[PDB]
């Protein structure tokens, strides 16, 4: 999803279901690589 | 008014600022519902004596 070489447009986006894994959110949050990270729905550091 | 009714919810979604200011609805909300439930009390209590 993030590392994809070329997303899908924003007119038709694709969509990704992730099920049944270990999410490990500390490795996108803590590394700086993209600018904008922001949750609406829960708080950053307890996405964990 | 707030989203949940669970404190628990809340607290590990919203952030803390953003949380007191559902907890302030949570505890509007119940403050008005333990009020309520004296005030009847003391009335019902004036009944019984």
């Amino acid at each position: 999803v993030f590392n994809a070489t070329r997303f899908a447009s924003v007119y038709a986006w694709n969509r990704k279901r992730i099920s049944n894994c270990v999410a490990d959110y500390s490795v996108l949050y803590n590394s700086a690589s993209f600018s904008t990270f922001k949750c609406y729905g829960v708080s950053p550091t307890k996405l964990n | 008014g707030a989203i949940s009714s669970v404190l628990n919810d809340i607290l590990s979604r919203l952030d803390p600022p953003e949380a007191e200011v559902q907890i302030d609805r949570l505890i509007t909300g119940r403050l008005q519902s333990l009020q309520t439930y004296v005030t009847q009390q003391l009335i019902r209590a004036a009944e019984i004596r």
